[PDB]
């Protein structure tokens, strides 16, 4: 999905520090407002979980003698 | 008597048994 | 189906049929059996009795749990100690893994297996012996 | 009492995560998708991501003095029938 | 709704959601002393032995 | 529902980075109130049961030996 | 009710991010004050209680063998 | 009572978000405290019991078998 | 991957102080938001375990008599 | 009689076993 791809950009922008936090020019002003990386990484990782491109988790482990 | 009363606090005012035989009792569910 | 008339008694007076039974009240035709008194009471405590043997399996069947951000193989190879040659976990030997502060390890805690349960089969088991009219300690 | 101690003894555990119940018992629980079954034999290490938890649920005491009680109200019934309370109860 | 008691069972909730199990109090909290004394007075009172009125 | 929409693209647009608090040009000046994760979460979670369309929540798990 | 309509258009607005806080234009200037979600979903659910248009909420549950 | 409106009318704005903070307009300019929203629900409940215009509390319940 | 490289770098960027908060000239200014340490170390971590150009973690220790 | 009846609070409703014999019991799964 187009999705996942935005947010594993925006997590290594975040990461890097080319995140973008306000930008201003003469009058002009823009802020953004920020979020942690848990809340991002939980998003990759519920939005990779839906798409099943691939599997990363599995089940309960057994043991045997 | 508060055996056929209401209750202690009411509590006993739903508790109205009929009053029928042994037969009235037991047959319509002995099976 | 079919039904047959069977006469209590022939007509010389020999007792063709016999009907044994103790009567409770004046007009009574069949008798009432003896479970009635606590019919209700070992169906419930019975029903318990299955529900707390599943909830104790249930809750004696998870031992420990894993946390970690890496893939359920890694994190199973990595602390478990299971091999990739889920995945099966040998039980020879004590173990130490070795965790990033990330990972962490959890040896869960579970309730007391009879808590309390055996008093309370005590008291039911009394009230059926009283019903039935068999000793207390003969039926349980 | 009966039927609170069944109902207080019959939820064993409580899966709390953001995904999907199918995936959250498959990858917590253990249940086969081959609500889900989960087969009783062996014991079970999950492995849980951050946002994942499991609670095992601890009840109270099955018998928490209803005895005792069970044991006053019968002696006065006894009392009131005439009738020993060893013989009744 | 009525739900059915065969069985264990183990729900999923959601962040908002919740389940609790409620604890009560001891079901007999000295109440059995309490009234041994009151019956230990009312035998004394009315002339009959305590264990043969309790 | 309209909602949902809205909804699925004001998280994104939080997650991404492009959810803005302040506009500014010359005079002008508007400053827009911010929400935390979890509600919006819970507010996408609730409106998506209140919908119907799809089945992601099923009762409780059962054993058998 | 009429109260009913403000008040999810106002949920709504706060979820997406279009309720303001300030607004200014050169001298002019007006500042609202903001409330948490958790009193207004509770504010919501009441005044739907009170209004009885639906029923959301029924009464406990039970057993049986 | 009059009071008992204009405190319905001053919960209904701060819910929608009309309550005012701060008014400026050039050099004028006035400020207003701002109060918490369970000071004014029990305002309100106080001032509805006082009036005794309808009856919404009840004694306590009673159990039979 | 060639993200390693760019986390390694920002890791060393920011333990030096060279890593930059906001930038100036005159009008123009841009402000970047700040992440812990204990994150990009994670981060980085996590990407080496994907990458597996090297083995940097192993199994549980034993002991014998 | 409760014992035929639906229970304390209902919670007998569903318990309705067939009236069967023995045979009818046993043999379907004797094996």
């Amino acid at each position: 999905q187009e999705e996942l791809a935005a947010a594993r950009a925006a997590l290594h922008d975040l990461m890097t520090g080319k995140r973008v936090a306000t930008v201003q020019k003469d009058g002009r002003r823009v802020e953004f407002t920020a979020t942690s990386v848990s809340d991002l990484k939980k998003y990759i990782a519920e939005l990779e979980v839906q798409t099943g491109m691939t599997q990363r988790r599995r089940g309960p482990a057994g043991f045997y003698v | 008597y508060h055996g056929g009363g209401s209750g202690f606090g009411g509590q006993l005012r739903s508790w109205n048994p009929p009053s029928e035989s042994v037969d009235a009792a037991l047959l319509p569910n002995f099976t | 189906q079919k039904w047959t008339w069977i006469p209590r008694e022939l007509p010389g007076g020999r007792a063709s049929f016999i009907h044994v039974f103790e009567p409770v009240e004046d007009g009574q035709t069949r008798g009432a059996n003896v479970f009635y008194s606590v019919m209700e009471q070992m169906k419930m405590l019975d029903t318990l009795q299955n529900t707390q043997l599943q909830s104790a399996i249930v809750k004696a069947m998870y031992a420990a749990t894993i946390e970690s951000e890496l893939d359920t193989q890694s994190a199973m190879d990595f602390i478990l100690g299971a091999n990739s040659q889920a995945a099966p976990v040998r039980l020879g030997g004590a173990k130490v893994p070795h965790l990033m502060p990330g990972d962490s390890l959890n040896l869960q805690t579970a309730q007391d297996t009879d808590n309390g349960y055996s008093v309370f089969e005590q008291s039911l088991l009394r009230y059926i012996a009283a019903g039935l009219g068999v000793s207390y300690e003969q039926l349980s």
